[PDB]
Protein backbone atom coordinates (compact mmCIF):
# COMPACT_ATOMS: atom_id res chain seq x y z
CA UNK A 1 0.00 0.00 0.00
CA UNK A 2 1.35 2.74 1.31
CA UNK A 3 4.84 1.22 1.27
CA UNK A 4 4.83 0.92 -2.46
CA UNK A 5 6.20 4.77 -2.84
CA UNK A 6 9.62 4.27 -1.97
CA UNK A 7 12.87 3.30 -2.84
CA UNK A 8 15.53 1.28 -0.77
CA UNK A 9 19.30 2.40 -0.24
CA UNK A 10 21.86 0.54 2.00
CA UNK A 11 23.95 2.26 4.27
CA UNK A 12 27.13 0.86 5.37
CA UNK A 13 28.08 1.59 9.20
CA UNK A 14 31.67 1.52 9.83
CA UNK A 15 33.31 0.91 12.81
CA UNK A 16 36.88 0.93 14.48
CA UNK A 17 38.09 0.25 17.78
CA UNK A 18 41.84 -0.27 19.41
CA UNK A 19 43.03 -0.46 23.13
CA UNK A 20 44.11 2.62 24.54
CA UNK A 21 47.31 1.33 27.11
CA UNK A 22 47.40 4.73 28.89
CA UNK A 23 43.79 4.18 30.69
CA UNK A 24 43.71 1.56 33.33
CA UNK A 25 41.80 -1.73 32.54
CA UNK A 26 38.43 -1.89 34.12
CA UNK A 27 38.38 -5.75 36.01
CA UNK A 28 41.28 -6.39 33.72
CA UNK A 29 39.58 -5.69 30.44
CA UNK A 30 41.29 -2.98 28.71
CA UNK A 31 39.67 0.40 27.38
CA UNK A 32 39.68 1.22 24.11
CA UNK A 33 38.97 3.55 21.48
CA UNK A 34 36.03 3.08 19.29
CA UNK A 35 34.70 4.98 16.26
CA UNK A 36 31.52 4.53 14.42
CA UNK A 37 30.87 6.52 10.56
CA UNK A 38 28.21 5.88 8.30
CA UNK A 39 28.13 5.99 4.56
CA UNK A 40 25.59 5.56 1.50
CA UNK A 41 25.90 3.23 -0.86
CA UNK A 42 25.24 3.90 -4.92
CA UNK A 43 23.77 1.36 -7.52
CA UNK A 44 27.49 0.49 -7.95
CA UNK A 45 28.54 -0.19 -4.47
CA UNK A 46 31.09 2.58 -3.81
CA UNK A 47 30.49 4.71 -0.54
CA UNK A 48 29.22 8.39 -1.38
CA UNK A 49 28.12 10.73 1.45
CA UNK A 50 25.27 9.72 3.01
CA UNK A 51 23.29 13.32 2.34
CA UNK A 52 20.17 11.56 2.77
CA UNK A 53 20.06 12.13 6.36
CA UNK A 54 20.17 15.75 7.90
CA UNK A 55 20.74 14.24 11.57
CA UNK A 56 22.04 11.13 13.42
CA UNK A 57 21.49 10.43 16.74
CA UNK A 58 23.79 6.91 18.37
CA UNK A 59 21.91 5.94 21.44
CA UNK A 60 24.21 4.73 23.73
CA UNK A 61 24.32 2.19 26.19
CA UNK A 62 23.74 4.26 29.56
CA UNK A 63 26.85 3.53 31.06
CA UNK A 64 27.76 6.52 28.70
CA UNK A 65 27.62 10.11 29.66
CA UNK A 66 25.37 12.07 27.92
CA UNK A 67 24.44 8.52 25.81
CA UNK A 68 22.22 10.47 22.72
CA UNK A 69 24.82 11.77 20.80
CA UNK A 70 23.78 14.14 17.91
CA UNK A 71 26.05 14.53 14.74
CA UNK A 72 24.42 16.65 11.54
CA UNK A 73 27.25 16.58 8.71
CA UNK A 74 28.45 13.38 6.90
CA UNK A 75 29.83 10.79 7.89
CA UNK A 76 28.53 11.82 11.38
CA UNK A 77 31.55 10.39 13.26
CA UNK A 78 31.22 9.37 16.67
CA UNK A 79 34.42 8.85 19.13
CA UNK A 80 33.82 7.18 22.32
CA UNK A 81 36.18 5.26 24.95
CA UNK A 82 35.00 2.08 26.36
CA UNK A 83 35.83 -1.61 27.64
CA UNK A 84 32.55 -3.94 26.49
CA UNK A 85 30.80 -3.73 23.33
CA UNK A 86 26.87 -3.54 23.30
CA UNK A 87 24.18 -3.21 20.71
CA UNK A 88 23.58 0.18 20.12
CA UNK A 89 20.66 2.33 18.60
CA UNK A 90 21.59 4.15 15.54
CA UNK A 91 18.61 7.09 14.79
CA UNK A 92 19.03 8.52 11.47
CA UNK A 93 16.81 11.25 10.35
CA UNK A 94 15.41 11.71 6.63
CA UNK A 95 15.99 14.91 5.18
CA UNK A 96 12.89 16.77 4.86
CA UNK A 97 11.13 15.42 7.86
CA UNK A 98 10.45 12.66 5.81
CA UNK A 99 11.28 9.96 8.88
CA UNK A 100 13.46 8.28 11.41
CA UNK A 101 14.71 5.16 10.94
CA UNK A 102 16.23 3.30 14.03
CA UNK A 103 19.13 1.22 13.14
CA UNK A 104 20.24 -1.42 14.94
CA UNK A 105 24.08 -1.73 15.62
CA UNK A 106 25.97 -4.01 17.49
CA UNK A 107 29.44 -2.57 19.40
CA UNK A 108 32.06 -5.42 19.46
CA UNK A 109 35.73 -5.83 19.63
CA UNK A 110 36.13 -8.72 17.51
CA UNK A 111 37.68 -6.98 14.42
CA UNK A 112 39.93 -3.95 14.79
CA UNK A 113 37.45 -2.84 11.99
CA UNK A 114 34.72 -3.70 10.63
CA UNK A 115 31.30 -2.81 8.33
CA UNK A 116 27.85 -3.84 8.31
CA UNK A 117 24.86 -2.82 5.34
CA UNK A 118 21.50 -2.24 6.08
CA UNK A 119 18.66 -1.36 3.76
CA UNK A 120 15.91 1.04 4.25
CA UNK A 121 13.03 1.95 2.53
CA UNK A 122 12.84 5.51 2.02
CA UNK A 123 9.47 7.69 0.30
CA UNK A 124 9.34 9.89 -2.46
CA UNK A 125 7.40 12.27 -1.66
CA UNK A 126 9.45 15.05 -0.41
CA UNK A 127 10.84 16.79 -3.34
CA UNK A 128 14.49 17.95 -1.62
CA UNK A 129 15.16 14.47 -0.64
CA UNK A 130 14.02 12.88 -4.04
CA UNK A 131 16.55 15.28 -5.83
CA UNK A 132 19.03 13.83 -3.40
CA UNK A 133 18.22 10.49 -3.82
CA UNK A 134 19.13 10.43 -7.58
CA UNK A 135 23.06 10.69 -6.42
CA UNK A 136 22.73 7.39 -5.29
CA UNK A 137 20.54 5.39 -7.68
CA UNK A 138 17.12 5.12 -9.81
CA UNK A 139 14.39 6.92 -8.13
CA UNK B 1 37.75 -9.53 21.92
CA UNK B 2 34.21 -10.62 22.83
CA UNK B 3 33.66 -8.47 26.12
CA UNK B 4 30.20 -7.27 25.90
CA UNK B 5 28.12 -5.21 28.09
CA UNK B 6 24.52 -6.71 29.88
Amino acid sequence: GSMVATVKRTIRIKTQQHILPEVPPVENFPVRQWSIEIVLLDDEGKEIPATIFDKVIYHLHPTFANPNRTFTDPPFRIEEQGWAGFPLDISVFLLEKAGERKIPHDLNFLQESYEVEHVIQIPLNKPLLTEELAKSGST
Amino acid sequence: QTARKS
